[PDB]
This record gives C-alpha cells, structure tokens and sequence, in this order.
C-alpha cells in the first residue's frame, strides 16, 4: 500500500515519480537520501526505509533506487512483487535500465505508469498487455486483460509452430574450509520460448518421480523435486488433482516450472586449494581442479575464480590447463578454461610476492566460486516424456528443448 | 517575399473566423450552439465548465465557445476572451427576472478594453414562447443602441424552431469578413 | 550449433501410460 | 521560456500545443514549478488527441492541489469525457476523477461515479471501482451517501474477475478505513 512510487537517480535525483494515493507528500523523497547516507555510512542502511510515520521502500536499481514511499500498514510483499513488475516491464520495454532511458521515453512512461496500478492497486502487469495498448511510437484496452485468459493473447498467427525450450540447471556448492559440502542444492528451470500460431494449451509431461509413483512406474529415472513453482499460465488445480501441467503458453520465452530440491551427489568439480602464503615474503597458489562430472560431458567456458591477496603483486602462474589471468579490479586470479572435459585434472602453481609493510586491517577471506557452464548435461537425470500441444484449429508442432547444465552457487570456503 | 501560395488559398477559401458563446444560463447557448454545429436538439445538463466546438459554413470555420451565465462561471467568460476574435450574446426574452442579470453581466463583458474590436452578437433566445419579445423590445431593455463603437445586430432564434441562426451567421459573417 | 546444449524434439506425452 | 510556452499553448496549431505540452512535462519532471501555467492548459484541455489528453489530465492531477480554484474549470470536461465511446478514455478520466485532491471536485463527480460503477468492460469496471474506493478514502461520508458499498459487494459475485478482485479490494480497503 505505498502512497506514490518514484524512480530515483544514483545522484539522488528522482528521475520520474508518480503518486497513487496522495496520503504522502513528495518532498519525503528528499530525506530519503540522507537517511540512506546515515544508514550506509552506520551499517544501518535498509531497502525499507522509514520517514516518521510514512516508510519509504526503495529498491536498488542498475542505476537508480526505486523508492516506494507508503504511508499505513501497506502489504510490503504486494509492493515488493508491484516494483519487480515495473522492472520487468520497463526492461522488456527498454533495453537499458539507466539515466539514458528515463528521460528519454517520458511521453510513454508516465502513461505506463498512470495505467499499471491505480490508488496504490496494480492493475496492468503483463508485459505484451501493456504495449499493446501503450505505445511509445491509442485504442481501446485489449479483451485479454478482461478475459479469463492474460498470459495467452488469442488471434496470433505465424507461419510455423516452433517453441524453444530450455532446460537451464542451476549447480549450488557451498562447501566450506574443511571440505565438507554444507549446501548442495540443484534448482532447476524450465523455459520455453514458444512461438506459434493461436493460443495452443501446453499438456507438459516428464519423468516426475511423483507421477512415476502415481502412474505406478515409480521404478526408473525421475526427478524429484523438492520445490516446484508453475508459471502464470499453468493451471494450479490440475497439478494439485493429479500433476496435469495443463495451461496456455505465453507468446513468447516465458518460465513456466521451476525444480528446487537438494542435491546429494558429488559435485561436478573437485577442487583444492593450497595457500603458500609466506610471512610478507611470497605467495603459493597450489590449486588442483578435478573434473568429477562425466567424462561424455565438457565444461564450456569454466572459470574458477581464486581470491588472490589484496595487496599482492608481481604474480607468476605455474598452470598445466586453462590460462589463469589476474584482474587487478576483482583483486583475484580466475582460472579461466575455454573447454574442460569431465574427469580432467588440472594443478596450477601461484607465485607472487608481497609489499614489506603489513596491511593495516584484515581483508577477510571471500570463497573461491567456478564459473563453469556445461551444457547438453542432465545431472538430475529428469527426462522429459512429452508436451500436449492442443489447438482448436488443430496444427502440428515440432518443439524443441535444450538441457543446460551451469554453476551456480558453486563456492568453496577459503582456508 | 512571395504571396503565391497564400493567393492559392485564398482562391478556394482559407478565411475560418471566429466566436464565442456567452449569456445567461439556460439562455438556449448550448443547444445553439449543439443547433448550429450537429442541428438537433439535444438536452444537456447546466454548463458547469464550458462547450467547445467549431462551425462551418460559407467556407469559414467560425469556432464556437459556449460559455454558461452560472455565478461560478461568469468570472470564468474572462479565460475564453484571450484569442476570441468573435462573441454570440444569448439573451432570455422569457425570463425578466434574468433579463437583468443578463444586460448586466452584457455590459460588464463590454466594458473591458481585451474585448472591443468584437462585434455584437445578440440572439433573441426563448423564442417559442408568447411572452418573447421582438427584436426592438429586446434591444431596447438591453439598451444596444448605446454601446459606441459596437456593430449589434439582433437577431431572433428558436433553439425548437432553429429558425433565425442563419440569419445571424450571415450576420455575423458580414461584420466580421468584408470581401466578395 | 548453440552452446548449453543442442536443442532436441519432443513428444506429445507419454506414449507408454495409454 | 514561460511566455513562450504559454503563447504556444495558447494557439491553435496541434504539433505547437504537443510540443508545449511536452515541454511543460519535462520542465515538471526535471523539478520545474509549471503550476503557474495551469489555468493556460485550463482552455487547451479538449484535445481530440489521446496523448495530449493524458498530458492534460497528469498536469492538472498534479496543479489541482496547488490551484484549486482553477480546478473549477474541468468538471465539464471530466463529464464530457466520461461517456466518451472508447474505454482507454473512460478509464483515464475515472482515474482522473478519483485523483483529483479537491473537495468540491469529487461532489460533482459522483453522477459520473454512478454512471461508470454499472460499466460493461472490466476494465471500465475496475476504474469505477478504484474511483469509488479513492472517494471513500477521501471522504467517507460521501461515499456512504452516494450508496457505492452495495455497488461494491455486488462487483465481488459478477463477472470480469479481475474486475470482481478490484471490487473486493476496494471494499476491504473501504472496510479497513
Ligand atoms: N423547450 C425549449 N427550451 C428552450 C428554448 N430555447 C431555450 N431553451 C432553454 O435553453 C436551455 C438549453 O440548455 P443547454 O443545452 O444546457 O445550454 P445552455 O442554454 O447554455 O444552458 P446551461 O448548460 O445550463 O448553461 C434549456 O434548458 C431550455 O430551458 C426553446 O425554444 N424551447
Ligand atoms: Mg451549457
């Protein structure tokens, strides 16, 4: 329930501002700043700040702060998810989320932001609605917002039914200082970029292990995810009354579930670290990479950055694959590999001095996180049976997915 | 400098004009003005705000600003004299209680130096009625002989009847365009 | 070719639960 | 600059007037006091145009708290825009109406309240309903005189659901008050 949402600068200026209920006045935004200076500059700095009795919710833009000031008790999760709304449709509207845009497409963002909520309500969310209806280069509004049906707009037609989907998996590691793996969760993500003629209901169907058991072929591959989330489009009471993904797709790429569930194998790369650290003398780097995926699969473009120290200098690299290149801005040497085949090992040998004077305070120790991406890879072992493609009109479609293995949260406590 | 093009305009008419709506309320200015822009009677409620709409006729778009005799907005007539080369007077020959109202309020809107190169526009509004008067009575009690340096005509019309706006757009048409 | 995984068919469901 | 603006605000060219308007909204947004040029946008207001339209509305929204008085002169147009055919159109001058920070303005507002509660479009429906929830909150005793809570409770049991959850909304933050 904010009383106006405005869109601040990184100089604090408020590049555009638009009061919904007018209980607040507008020159809160003024002590927004410097309340956000004082909590910053103390530790105390909140993205939901507090003028007296009216809280003024910001959130940390690319180069603005988005600054929500409410007034009474207002649903902070409504505001929350009405800010990541409007972000969303001012990056599908606008390729770049900086100054140059904001003042670049006023004439068309006031009437956005007039036409998404209305007395602190939204009511406008989807992205293909709003601009077919508010244009930045107007009719009446489009029945689909008043249909049932907002996430699939009917009367599209193109010349072939192709959807691209992608099986984008998501590799978290978080293994400490002594070795162990403490969080090793796998969250998967199920994108399709569907692109067709009509409005067609998707009937998607994979190897679940809770529809295995249903069905009674509770005895293959399936993945069991412990969090599944279904998009907008799909139905709510098929999957809770027997697992049937049964809803429109959207126009265009859109995620329609999301697997979250734990992982309790070994991680796809094993690597140690070794800290030669002399006393401000030199600097060991003894990193040893093991690949303990499968050997059919190839990490691309792997990057496993290793914090080098801060004030190190005149760094030499005994490596046996993958360059190693230390970049002076991120104060550390990330082993960077073009193609890294599973089961390969790779050792490297850091050798750097150090300044004679000691630091003054300690810098802390950052985990050291691999940027590997290994595609065409299903670690989960989630195989999916088939997409019901279903159109009125009736059509053939040919889909396609790909499955993406990547790193996520892949970092390894320092010693 | 070259006048071509604007003697090429001239030839198949570029003159638009202009005019404005004035008088007291419920004096028939909407549904005149409602008359000579659609030419139906169409029932509307009190001008709260104003009317703005424009008239074509003889080549000439004089565009016509209905303005209410409410008290609210009588100061508010001011606002559209700024770029008003033209003025209608509705008067209310069937109300003598407003018939004062009206002269006063006529004679405070010609009594400001903004609006002297306008010229009079009366219409003898509520002209359905027996206890209309003519269009000498009307001139009279409104006293248009005496405003110096003002071309008043008066001129008679039914908002029912519709009968008389033609009259007083020629009128009009002649005191404002002098040409062929 | 595209990296992350080459893009493959899919069926309409699964043809073995009738 | 002001006297500029304001005469080509007071002309009768359309590209004159959108690049005025445009002006002024960059001036307002760059932290500019264009209220000073209110009553001037007061008579170039009636624009054919949907854009100008929707500039015209933001700046007297903006310039009705700082200029009552010359709030007085858009009643007629809010009613005249009111029954206007297109729905984007209603929409905006329902939430116009009910954004309009003065108390004489919402009295006369309330037969275009009424008229648009009973809209057909949902979207139509969901500007009456959030028009109907902002004079509520503005006042309360208006909005209890007017009779909109049985329009409300009976938005919740009809159609258009996003329409039927803007009318529930309305009527707990009506409630919540
Ligand atoms: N029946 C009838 N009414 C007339 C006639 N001439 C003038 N009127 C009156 O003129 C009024 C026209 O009202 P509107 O269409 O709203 O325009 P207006 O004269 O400016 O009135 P306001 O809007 O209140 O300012 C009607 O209410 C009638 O009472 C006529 O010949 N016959
Ligand atoms: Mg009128």
């Amino acid at each position: 329930s904010a009383s106006a949402v405005y869109v601040l600068d990184l100089k604090g200026k408020v590049l555009i501002c638009r009061n919904y209920r007018g209980d607040v006045d507008m020159s809160e935004v003024e002590h927004f700043m410097p309340i956000l200076m004082e909590k910053e500059e103390e530790g105390m700095l909140s993205p939901i700040l507090a003028h007296g009795g009216v809280r003024f919710m910001w959130i940390k833009h690319n180069n603005l702060y988005l600054v929500a000031t409410s007034k009474k008790n207002a649903c902070v999760s409504l505001v929350f998810s009405f800010l990541y709304k409007v972000v969303q449709v001012f990056s599908e509207y606008f390729k770049e989320l900086e100054e140059e845009s904001i003042r670049d497409n006023f004439v068309i963002i006031y009437e956005l932001l007039d036409e998404l909520m209305d007395f602190g309500y939204p009511q406008t969310t989807d992205s293909k609605i709003l601009q077919e209806y508010i244009t930045q280069e107007a009719p009446r509004p489009p029945a689909t917002v008043t249909n049932a049906v907002s996430w699939r707009s009917e009367g599209i037609k193109y010349r072939k039914n192709e959807v691209f989907l992608d099986v984008i998996e998501a590799v978290n590691l978080l293994v400490s200082a002594n070795g162990n793996v403490l969080r090793s969760e796998i969250v998967g993500s199920i994108k399709m970029r569907v692109f067709l003629s009509g409005m067609p209901e998707l009937r998607l169907g994979l190897n679940d292990k809770v529809l295995f058991d249903n069905t009674g072929r509770g005895k293959s591959k399936s993945v069991e995810l412990e969090d599944v989330k279904f998009h907008q489009c799909v139905r709510l009471s098929r999957f809770e009354n027997d697992r049937t993904i049964s809803f429109i797709p959207p126009d265009g790429e859109f995620e329609l579930m999301s697997y979250r569930l734990n992982t309790h194998v070994k991680p796809l790369i094993w690597i140690e670290s070794v800290i030669e650290k002399h006393s401000h003398s030199r600097i060991e780097y003894m990193v040893k990479a093991k690949s303990q995926f499968k050997r059919r699969s190839t990490a691309n473009n792997v990057e496993i950055h290793i914090p080098v120290p801060n004030d190190a200098d005149s760094p030499k690299f005994k490596t046996t694959v993958g360059s190693v290149k230390w970049v002076p801005e991120n104060s550390e040497i990330v082993w960077s590999v073009k193609s890294f085949p599973g089961g390969k090992e790779y050792l490297m040998r850091a050798h750097f001095g150090l300044p004679s004077v000691e630091a003054e305070d300690k810098e802390g120790k950052p985990p050291i996180s691999v940027k590997f991406e290994i595609p065409y890879f299903t670690t989960s072992g989630i195989q999916v049976r088939y997409l019901k493609i279903i159109e009125k009109s009736g059509y053939q479609a040919l889909p396609w997915v790909r499955y993406i293995t990547q790193n996520g949260d892949y970092q390894l406590r320092t010693q | 400098g070259n006048i071509f093009a604007n003697l090429f305009k001239g030839l198949f008419g570029k003159k638009e004009m202009r005019i404005l709506m004035v008088g007291l309320d419920a004096a028939g200015k909407t549904t005149i003005l409602y008359k000579l822009k659609l030419g139906e009677i169409v029932t509307t409620i009190p001008t709260i705000g104003f009317n703005v709409e424009t008239v074509e006729y003889k080549n000439i778009s004089f565009t016509v600003w209905d303005v209410g005799g409410q008290d609210k907005i009588r100061p508010l007539w001011r606002h559209y004299f700024q770029n008003t080369q033209g003025l209608i007077f509705v008067v209310d020959s069937n109300d003598r209680e407003r018939v004062n109202e009206a002269r006063e309020e006529l004679m405070r809107m010609l009594a400001e130096d903004e609006l002297r190169d306008a010229v009079l526009l009366v219409f003898a509004n509520k002209q359905d009625l027996p206890n209309a008067m003519n269009a000498a009575e009307i001139t009279d009690k409104l006293g248009l002989h005496s405003l110096r340096h003002r071309n008043w005509y008066i001129q008679a019309t039914c908002a029912t009847s519709g009968d008389g706006l033609y009259e007083g757009l020629d009128w009009l048409s002649n005191q404002l365009r002098n040409q062929k | 070719d595209r990296k992350g995984g080459s893009y493959s068919q899919a069926a309409g469901s699964d043809s073995a639960q009738s | 600059e002001i006297f500029e603006l304001k005469a080509e605000l007071n002309s009768d060219k359309k590209e004159k007037k959108k690049e005025a308007v445009k002006k002024v909204i960059a001036s307002m947004t760059v932290g500019k006091d264009v209220s000073a040029l209110f009553p001037d946008v007061v008579n170039c207001m009636q624009t054919d145009n949907l854009e100008l339209k929707k500039l015209v509305y933001l700046y007297l929204m903006n310039y009705a708290k700082s200029q009552p008085d010359m709030a007085i002169m858009a009643v007629n147009t809010f009613v005249k825009d009111c029954e206007d055919p297109n729905p984007l159109i209603r929409a905006l001058a329902v939430r116009t109406m009910g954004c309009i920070r003065v108390d004489k303005i919402t009295e006369y507002l309330c037969e275009p309240l009424r008229k648009c509660l009973k809209d057909e479009d949902p979207y139509v429906r969901k500007t009456a309903a959030v028009c109907v929830a902002k004079l509520h909150d503005i006042n309360a005793q208006l909005v209890e005189d007017q009779g909109f809570l049985d329009t409300l409770k009976d938005l919740i049991s009809d159609s258009n659901p996003m329409v039927v959850a803007n009318a529930v909304a309305a009527l707990s933050e009506i409630a919540e008050s």
